[PDB]
């Protein structure tokens, strides 16, 4: 039984690079792979893409160029960088692994990081 | 004949098991904890080495020996089950480490309570990297119904894997058996179990190309490791021994003779071509010039001389010769048959009519290739003498 | 990209009684193993959301009897066997046999 | 070579393959080398025929 | 191989010397009062 748990900035202006970090326990990223999601306001759920343990990374061909996923394989947290941030990318980032990959226990969802584009 | 009764192999990576088994490498047994995840050309597993701590045995073993010989070393690969909703732990009394401990490297899947529902969790893991996967699994006999109904719930049990090349299917037997399978890349090697699984926890790769030894002397780096037998090392540029016909590694051809010597010398008449007991009768020693000689007697000028423009020549020949035959082959053999535990009957009679007709033909190619060596050393120093004659 | 079709949209259920959400695919769902690669999560509102049904049609990990969603080749759906507190939930149908991972709409369940 | 045998029977076949490889490939080195002598004694005792 | 097959070797190619000893400009007198060959022959 993992845990989950996210951290980063909430107040963000737009365009500039965004930083997100993510702690988990247990699995320490040594033996899973996780992935990262974004749920825009009340929207519809959306898949950002996996990242191997090995370091691997798989994401949706709708937003690629404009995201990348940190490793961080020594440290027991998985971080995440966006670029080009835009009043869409205002949103409520999921850090979380997923059943269909290949291991079946629920999910371990970690914290809203409920993000803004304010001014 | 002659072997050093070490294993001598200085220069290249070493493993020496000792109580370490190594179909238990892959397991993790308490004998193998430093061992779980080595890498290197060679595996010295012995005769006391027990290879699990729970009884059982392997199903499909030798070949998976034969392939644990030649893996270079294992890394070891995370598998990422977690296994939620289930108890994990499940060490018993056979296995000692720090009190009850079980494989390090696999689970036995137990109910969190005795006499409960096993929840048929139906396991499944892909092979992201391009390289094939040794996936291993294990199935607890029970040994009665009573243990069967303490630990995994009552009602038959069925278990299941599944893959694109292996969807065979098991049921307890009412005393771990482990069962091996290669995993290819893009594939997936699907579990579905009911109880009585002793699932995997990491995945096995191979890393290179080793070849292991079975044998009872110890380690001792001092040589380069060449070729090896059941009881040391053997090293030599011969092409032929006479001790083990199972020697594994670069090996030279076992035969049935005692020693057969090529005369690497020519014919020799103490005090095929012409005249080599002709008019010239014996041999005389007052010469020195080699494997051939041009000794010399006069009336004025009394003294040996050596006739060294065809004599040069003729060491030459008989030198390139040597050092065509005594090259040995490239062919690399491998451990087929197993001396600590035996191999099914009839495939080892197999084995053992095939090995017996090959030292067969080895034997006598050794032996006419001698013979034929022989007569073509002598009737060659018979022609220089006679080209010398002419 | 598989666009995943959610089956209705609200279901405003009276409490205790059989309620079925259904979720098509334009593409069928079946892992070469045979073991169909769909799951049915569900977000409390304004929270982390949970998988209640996982590979096609088999009861989660600690997840309660009622929810049993089934369903065939590329229409799934997830039933439950009475309406409770708790069941209020936007439910999400996940595919998983390729990627993207797409999700669903999701249903708003209430009393 | 489109679906492979079981592993015990593949390695006891692949070993007998490679030991008649052995005996072949060295009865054919050994044939050549003495075909070669042969043609080269062949060559030379009706030579020497010729030039007694 | 299937069928009516010649025998596999290890080797990259072996060839049969159908011809004799050439020396260009084992058995007794081979290259011996006569030095070399000639082409015109
Ligand atoms: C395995 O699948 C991935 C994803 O389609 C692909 O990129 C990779 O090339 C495949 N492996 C091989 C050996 O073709
Ligand atoms: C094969 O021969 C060895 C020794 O030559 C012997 O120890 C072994 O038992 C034989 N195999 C069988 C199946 O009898
Ligand atoms: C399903 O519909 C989407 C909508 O355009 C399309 O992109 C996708 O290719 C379709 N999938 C199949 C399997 O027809
Ligand atoms: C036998 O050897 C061939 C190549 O020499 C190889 O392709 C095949 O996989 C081997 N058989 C087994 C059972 O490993």
């Amino acid at each position: 039984q993992v845990q989950l748990q996210g951290s980063g900035p909430g107040l963000l202006r737009p365009s500039e690079t965004l930083s997100l970090t993510c702690s988990v326990s247990g699995v320490s990223i040594n033996s899973y792979y996780w992935s990262w999601v974004r749920q825009p306001p009340g929207k519809a759920l959306e898949w950002i893409g996996y990242i191997y343990y090995s370091g691997n990374t798989n994401y949706n061909p709708s937003l690629e160029s404009r995201v990348t996923i940190s490793v961080d394989r020594s440290k027991n947290q998985f971080s995440l960088k966006m670029t080009s941030v835009t009043a869409a990318d205002t949103a409520r980032y999921f850090c979380a692994r997923q059943g269909i990959f290949g291991d079946y226990g629920s999910d371990y969802w970690g914290p809203g990081t409920l993000v803004t584009v304010s001014s | 004949r002659t072997n050093i009764p070490r294993i001598c192999s200085k220069g290249k990576r070493t493993v020496d098991l000792g109580q370490c088994g190594l179909l238990g490498t892959i397991t993790g047994p308490p004998q193998c904890d430093q061992f779980l995840e080595f890498s290197a050309d060679l595996i010295i597993e012995r005769r006391e080495g027990s290879d699990v701590c729970y009884p059982g045995k392997f199903v499909n073993e030798e070949a998976l020996r034969q392939i644990l010989r030649e893996s270079g070393g294992i890394d070891k690969e995370a598998m990422g089950f977690t296994y939620s909703g289930i108890r994990t732990n499940g060490a018993t009394s056979s296995c000692r480490r720090s009190g009850s401990s079980f494989y390090a490297e696999m689970k036995w899947l137990l109910s969190n309570t005795d006499n409960a529902a096993f929840p048929q969790m139906t396991k499944s893991y892909k092979n992201t990297r391009k390289n094939p996967a040794l996936i291993v699994w294990g199935i607890h006999h029970s040994g009665s119904t009573a243990e069967q109904t303490k630990l995994y719930g009552s009602g038959n049990k069925l278990v299941t894997v599944g893959s694109s090349n292996y969807q065979q299917s098991f049921v307890p037997s009412p005393r771990i058996d482990f069962h091996w399978l290669m995993l290819n890349p893009n594939d997936t090697v699907t579990f579905s179990f009911n109880g009585a699984f002793i699932a995997p926890d990491r995945a096995s790769f191979l890393r290179g190309k080793s070849m292991g030894i079975q044998s009872g002397v110890q380690v001792d780096a001092d040589c380069e490791g060449d070729c090896y037998y059941s009881g040391g090392t053997i090293i030599s540029n011969l092409p032929f021994q006479n001790i083990d016909s199972r020697a594994v590694g670069k090996c030279p051809r076992y035969v049935k003779q005692r020693s057969l010597l090529l005369a690497t010398g020519m014919k020799n008449v103490p005090e095929l071509f012409g005249a080599i007991a002709g008019f010239i009768e014996n041999g005389w020693e007052g010469l020195i010039d080699g494997w051939y000689g041009f000794r010399h007697q006069n009336a004025q000028g009394e003294g040996t001389a050596a006739d060294y423009k065809s004599t040069q020549s003729a060491i030459d020949c008989i030198t390139g010769k040597l050092n065509r035959l005594i090259e040995k082959t490239n062919q690399q053999f491998e451990l087929i048959d197993n001396e600590f535990t035996e191999v099914e009957k009839q495939i080892g009679n197999v084995i053992n009519w095939t090995r017996d007709s090959i030292t067969e033909v080895w034997s006598y190619n050794a032996e006419l290739l001698v013979a034929m060596e022989n007569q073509h050393t002598i009737d060659l120093a018979d022609s220089e003498m006679d080209k010398l004659y002419e | 990209d598989i666009v995943m079709t959610q089956s209705p949209l609200s279901l405003p259920v009276t409490p205790g009684e059989p309620a079925s959400i259904s979720c098509r695919s334009n593409q069928s769902l079946q892992h070469s193993n045979g073991y169909v690669h769909l799951d049915w999560y569900r977000q409390k509102p304004g929270q982390s959301p949970h998988l209640l049904i996982y590979l096609g049609f088999n009861r989660a990990s600690g997840v309660p009897d009622r929810f049993s969603g089934g369903g065939s080749g590329t229409d799934f759906t997830l039933k439950i066997s009475r309406v409770e507190a708790e069941d209020v939930g936007v439910y999400y149908c996940m595919q998983g046999l390729q990627t993207p991972f797409t999700f669903g709409p999701g249903t708003t369940v209430d009393l």
